[PDB]
């Protein structure tokens, strides 16, 4: 992945999202 | 004066793609939940192989494009959501979520070799090639009706018991200089690593020998010196952040779901006796086959071990010193690891010429 | 089964024309070749790839049929070879070109080809 | 069905006594069992779980066993404020079907 | 160690609904699951099912199937319980109950049946006085 | 492919023979249960005697035509004469008003006096 | 014009052959059908697949279909291995093999007939089959479509209805000779019971049967002129078996007389019937009769929908009647398998031009 | 069906008698 | 295709005869599927032991036909004797032992004298 | 002027090799030794047997030289090994002796043999021999084919067959060549003399067979005997010569032990121009016939142990005389055990390719 | 079989020996 | 029956091997099995191995596995034995057994487990002195 | 593994002698037991767990089956006071074990 969500955590540390799997990683 | 002439068994092909059949030496008689579906949707193996190699000939192959792994990919997909029962399995489409609740016993779980044949009418190609930087033409080829086992294993941020090269670290990627596109490293020998639980709490210590980890990490630092400024010293690093599942290195083992913190691989700086890791046993985890989380009974009572051979690994640049953060996540990618050095053609035994008559 | 007769034909690509006739011609004729019970359902699943062979084999020795000549290899017929299907020198085609980029040259006309071999065979007896 | 049966009824034995109490299973319950002891209008208490455990602040003088489907809890010395109801309940099954016991009637004599 | 304050007593009519309330304190919410129960007089208690917190997945009995509903809310972490259709003879005493469940925010998961922490009950009556 | 080998009827020869002429080439056209591991096997079973029951048939014919003279080609004429008392129609409207479906229902009863002839004739050439 | 010869040409040549069931058993209880149908055909074939034609007239025969002795014969054999009377008689010196003769469950199933490797089945999916002539819709199929064993006289029962009205089957027709077969486009449930001395009341659901022969009325007066007023005689004579309704329900064998159902003439609750069983029946497998053993002691219930009869003219002359009869039992199934026909693919023919 | 024992039966109701499969009826 | 030998033991020309005609408990649900298969097995068989013989015989010139005649001529080594007392009173069961370990020889001819028609054809 | 040609459907064979494949009716839920093989590495009989009778047609039969008994005499051998586990199992190499020696858990087990056929694989014949004489080297005037086998029963003996299939008209003699003193006499009946023999309830036993039908069954068999004999030279029954112990007696197996009755009694008689007993003892130290080699298995159950089979055969061995003739008998060679019932058989391929010459000339 | 050993013991008794299965006799 | 005379006693240090002798007289030899069996003072008895005379096929103790053997002569009637790498426990008396086994030598043999005929003892001493 | 019981009985003369040795499981017909006074070789009286040595007097019987075995004497005399061992020789491959002896006394 929920990419616009998986947006959303990343944005908490200071990184930007961006899927990779059903998987979601920080940038 | 000149006519049509016509010839039947003309060495002639073409790319092509059809649905192959996995071929493999099943059981029947276990009650494993691997050999179960090996026995009800494959082949009994070739017995004797037929090989061809070719002479003059030069090819393309092109890893990053091809069709099988998306076959295998599938098939597996279809193995793994019939074999392991979730006790409750959890998926959005969206988000309007939709539970289940089965039965959820436990079983053996260590996966065998797969082979991958082609139906009567086709054929597949190799590349004995030792030099692969994954594209353009690779001038010594082979034929063969079907390949050798692929074990198919999931786990993240380090391939695990998989095939190697046999001269040098190789390191393959899709487009370097893009800095959001993963490469693959592939080790010349297996550096082995102890991982298990004892029999207190639910927790497992992850051994792998020192000495062989860094003599066989001194090979890798030196060939990304070649395909770089061969300057501008380079670091390993811890990951970056986000989900659980890719800041760890995540598998199975037995039945189990382990979660080992590796931040103690990735720290060293190269300018120009053992280690053990902490690992965990989780029970609710993200699925890889499609979005959702599934959730499995607490772990068995006795001792669980199993060894296994990093053999790859994959990483992720940083867009000077350049350092290293391994990554991955995504799944479909530790496939092409060990399937490009296959392509799968059409015969067209049928020709015509010019010539002299009746 | 006979699905290997299929990679024999393949295995001597990247030659000369001539050296390759010589070879089929040869060669096609050298290469002439619980327990107890799952042999049940293993037995369908390995009957299925061999009748499915031998099926497409016939699905050839049918086109053959159709331009006069079946049961031969070499067969050559009766319609002029027209010079707008990429001419060259004779010498230039059967000395240094191998069969696969032959192929590639004419590999649009084939088509065209295909279907004027029909007419020219109730063509042949009237 | 799994079914549980209170066995005895009722049990009114005299202080500074053992008393013992069984619970009987139609089937196989292996290690799902709990003990609960129910006061005169207050909530129930945690006392045994799986069966051979006990909780926190509880006094020795309380312990159960059995596997099968026959459990067992004894008592050994009885105080002036250990009379009460006492019940059996087993979490085995799943998907989650828990049932309850009936309880035991508990007095002085 | 959540205290769980149940709701106070309440007087229905046959027929009706009611939605009742646990108000947990004392610790992290989504590490404890919840289960709740009830008690007719001189009768034993009779469980009417589980939800958990960290999935909200609830299930039900067999025999109290349909009009009965569990729901929870991380926000302000309380436990509604909502029962359809009420009766003038299914009116009994209902308890609140939990227990801890592991180190959950971070996929851990023990999934335990039995209830160590309890309320102090709930009076459901109806009546036609 | 017998719906298409039959369902050019009615129309002249025309039709009928320039469909099947590339009718010959146009012959182009799991939740797997311990349960039913005697249901899908007697069941597969019949299948693969039917596709094989037609290879058969199919070799056994082209062997028929084989001996008359002509093997392989679908629509073929031999150097065999053909006599003239076999119920002479008009040697004009032989090709319009005198077709098949004419031609079956009279030639019902037909059959074996010509499929003998033909085969009989052909040994001008065998003599040799 | 001389003779070519062809390859392809889609020709059939309606022929035999010995087809193969396909029977949905179970294998695991013990009665009669459920037992002969898992021993000796196939299960049902899982996915059956079908194909249609276009402008394909195709000229059936009712009378002259060969589908039917299959059925006469396995169905000969499901009689043979499972009722196995205690004295069963057989006319030659009436020799007879005296068996164990037990109590023995009962009831039967749907069979299913298929065409084996290298034939089709051809239907006729119109609705206005008169029973033969050009039929201009066909379909092909592997399998039979859904048909069940009721073995009886003078009523034809558990069979599926008609749709639009009730079609009339003769042999061709007013030869007064032959076994009219008819078929309603609608249920009535019929129910005899026996409560709790060899007898039974046999009972239908009355004041159905009246708008159920008021719907007839019309369609016989489609062939005939609507004029000099018709109607239903009894059962003239002859065998009882003839002028009754027999057949075998819950093992036993009734006998139920319902001459309550033919009172009326028309202008342009129930009843009870002599429901009697018997140890004395002649077999319909042969020429015979059978001895059983003495009828069962409790309670067993009958729920057999009729939807099927038969009539018969008289040679008079007016006005006509119409009573129940047939009795012939392959007419059991030519009301059941009338629209069917196994033919043989053949692709060779020669053209001259 | 036996047709002449058919026929000597349903006479003496007045009848003929006929085969009706295995069975007698009387006409 | 193991009562093709019916005719076995008739002579020569009664053969060649023939040969032109011929050219124109719950165990018994097993028990007949693996003696089901073990037909396929055989007949899918008999198809492939056919499809190479008409091959090789599109060797020798002619392909399709049955009784093929060619124009080699006959050694005399080759049990050379009297026509008549060959084609009346012998079983081909004990003439295939007369001409055995001879059938090498002649299967290499059959190649060459068909390589003449191959190219002077269009001499 | 004499043109070769090449036809295609003659039928002709040429004798071959292969694998054949069992068939034998298990029952899958017994689980005695016999019942537990042949249902893991055999498949059910089969339901509708299919027999073709020919016409007209010799054939040279052998039975010295066959080729099925290999492939019977090895599934025997496999059937025994993984059956029959010793407490010792010395096997001498010694190609000073390395006699080396496994030991295993050795329980006790039942032991009764089924009847198992053999069939050919898929493109193969099988051709019998329906005559009546065939003395065993020779043309058979009556050949038919066949699928698969009849019933042959997996036992062993020495001196003496048992439960022997029989022949129909007499009493016959089979010898490799004859009179060349070295190669053993087979024989069969045309009748069962039964053999009743057991342990009743000290590790000793008697075998008993019916008298006065041996002095009858020896005087059918001792007839056919002088047909190759001078009318004279009187011939009699003698005690063995001597030698290894399972040779000068009568072993095989019972239900689970090894009994050897002391055939001294049957072979007295001399022949010019109502019961009787054996001291069956068992015993524990055999030599394997399998291999070179002996064992050592567990000594015996408690209870009364009985077997009764038809003796049909038997194996004799001349003397080298000049008079007079005796036959002491003898055996071992566990391979003459099947020569007695594999003797009419053969396994033939098909070849429809034929070439003959004619008068013809091809353009 | 041992052969050699058979024809010892048989010499032993005054008789020839010779191998006829892993069996030995003294003929 | 038979009469069994075992060797002298010896005197012996760490390091090295021990062998014996037990002189079986009084019947055939290759009739009987022997085992040998020793005791330390104050202590139990020690089964060890046995040793069938014909087959020649021994057996050894789960915890002395590799490092002792046993051996015997059917030429003359004598029994040995050997144990290797001595230790300082090994002072002890050590005993001859046998037990009858009937006429094996026509291949009956009753395989008994326990021992009837011994000999006097054997003691023996490992140490520095 | 052999359990004995007593350890080491001491009774008056004039009385019986019952002694008990017991296994961990099935040791159906195999038992043992070996008579020695101190100086000497120890001797065989009970073989099979039911029978007599040669030589010995009647009042020397056992009894017992599955893993329990009672050696019984119903009368004490002079020569009873030594040592008494039970063996099982029942296991294959063979594995004997002894256990830990009794002894007698006044
Ligand atoms: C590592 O690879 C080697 C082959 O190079 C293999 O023998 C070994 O079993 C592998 N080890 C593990 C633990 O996978
Ligand atoms: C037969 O019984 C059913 C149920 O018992 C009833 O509904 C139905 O009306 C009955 N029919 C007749 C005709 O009595
Ligand atoms: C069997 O008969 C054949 C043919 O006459 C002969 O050659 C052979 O010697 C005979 N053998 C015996 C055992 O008589």
């Amino acid at each position: 992945x929920n990419l616009h969500f998986c947006q959303l955590r990343c944005k908490s540390l200071g990184l930007l999202g961006r899927c990779a799997x059903t998987y979601c990683a920080c940038v | 004066n000149l006519w049509v002439t016509v010839y039947y068994g003309v060495p002639v092909w073409k790319d092509a793609e059809t649905t192959l059949f996995c071929a493999s030496d099943a059981k029947a008689y276990e009650t494993e939940k691997h050999n179960v579906w090996a026995t009800h949707a494959c082949v009994p193996t070739d017995p004797n192989p037929q090989e061809i190699h070719l002479e003059n000939v030069t090819e393309e192959f092109n890893m990053w494009k091809n069709n099988m792994v998306e076959q295998m990919h599938t098939d597996i997909i279809s193995l793994w959501d019939q074999s392991l029962k979730p006790c409750v399995k959890l998926t959005p489409l969206c988000c309007n979520t939709s539970a289940i609740t089965q039965a959820c016993p436990k079983v053996s779980f260590e996966p065998i070799p797969i082979h991958y044949c082609a139906p009567a009418g086709f054929a597949i190609l190799k590349c004995k090639d030792k030099k692969f930087n994954g594209t353009g033409p690779c001038p010594s080829v082979s034929t063969v009706q079907c390949t050798h086992g692929i074990k198919p294993v999931v786990s993240t941020q380090l391939l695990l018991n998989g095939s190697l090269a046999e001269e040098e670290v190789m390191i393959r990627s899709e487009n370097i200089t893009n800095n959001a596109k993963n490469i693959l490293v592939q080790f010349n020998t297996p550096v082995q690593i102890n991982c298990t639980r004892p029999n207190d709490i639910r927790q497992a210590h992850c051994n792998v020998s020192k000495a062989t980890w860094n003599e066989t990490l001194g090979k890798v630092v030196k060939q990304l010196r070649k395909h770089f400024g061969n300057n501008t010293i380079i670091r390993f690093a811890n990951s970056s952040g986000g989900d659980l599942e890719v800041t760890t290195h995540s598998f199975n083992c037995g039945g189990e779901f382990f979660y080992c913190n590796t931040s103690g691989l990735f720290n060293s700086t190269w300018i120009s006796d053992s280690i053990t890791l902490p690992c965990r046993i989780k029970q609710i985890i993200n699925m890889w086959q499609r979005i959702g989380q599934a959730m499995y009974a607490p772990p068995i009572q006795g001792v669980i071990r199993c060894v296994s051979n990093i053999t790859g690994l994959i990483l992720t640049r940083d867009g000077t010193t350049e350092t290293f953060r391994p990554g991955g996540g995504d799944m479909r990618d530790n496939w092409r690891s060990e399937l490009y050095k296959y392509k799968v053609v059409k015969i067209e035994p049928l020709g015509v010429a010019p010539t002299r008559c009746k | 089964g006979i699905g290997a007769v299929f990679l024999g034909f393949l295995g001597a690509a990247g030659s000369t024309m001539g050296a390759a006739s010589m070879t089929l011609t040869v060669q096609a004729r050298n290469l002439l070749s619980q327990h107890l019970l799952k042999l049940t359902v293993w037995g369908i699943k390995q009957l299925q790839a061999r009748v499915l062979a031998v099926e497409r084999y016939l699905r050839d020795q049918q086109l053959l049929g159709i331009w006069g000549c079946s049961g031969k290899l070499i067969c050559c017929t009766n319609v002029p070879w027209n010079s707008s299907w990429s001419n060259r020198n004779l010498s230039e085609i059967w000395d240094n070109m191998t069969w696969l980029q032959w192929d590639k040259e004419i590999s649009n006309y084939t088509q065209i080809i295909y279907g004027l071999l029909e007419e020219s065979q109730n063509q042949q007896e009237k | 069905d799994i079914v549980m049966t209170q066995s005895p009824a009722t049990l009114s034995v005299s202080p500074g006594e053992r008393a013992t109490l069984s619970c009987r299973a139609s089937e196989s319950v292996s290690s799902d069992l709990a003990w609960y002891q129910q006061k005169p209008g207050q909530a129930p208490r945690l006392l045994i779980y799986g069966a051979s455990t006990r909780a926190t602040g509880v006094p020795a003088r309380f312990s159960g066993s059995g596997s099968g489907a026959e459990f067992t809890l004894t008592i050994s010395s009885l105080q002036s404020e250990d009379f009460a109801v006492y019940y059996c309940q087993q979490y085995n099954n799943w998907p989650p079907r828990y049932t309850f016991g009936q309880g035991t009637r508990l007095e002085i004599k | 160690e959540v205290q769980l304050v149940e709701s106070g007593a309440e007087v229905k009519k046959p027929g009706s609904s009611v939605k009742v309330s646990c108000k947990a304190s004392g610790d992290t919410f989504i590490r404890y699951s919840f289960t709740w129960v009830r008690q007719a007089p001189g009768q034993g208690l009779e469980w009417m099912g589980r939800i958990i917190t960290i999935l909200d997945v609830a299930h039900y009995a067999p025999h109290l199937q349909g009009r009965v509903t569990i729901t929870a809310d991380k926000s302000t972490s309380t436990v509604y319980l909502e029962l359809r259709n009420l009766r003038s003879d299914d009116t009994a005493v209902y308890f609140c109950a939990g227990v801890y469940e592991g180190e959950a925010d971070e996929g851990e998961y023990d999934n335990n049946g039995f209830l160590k922490h309890w309320g102090q009950g709930t009076l459901v009556t109806v009546s036609s006085a």
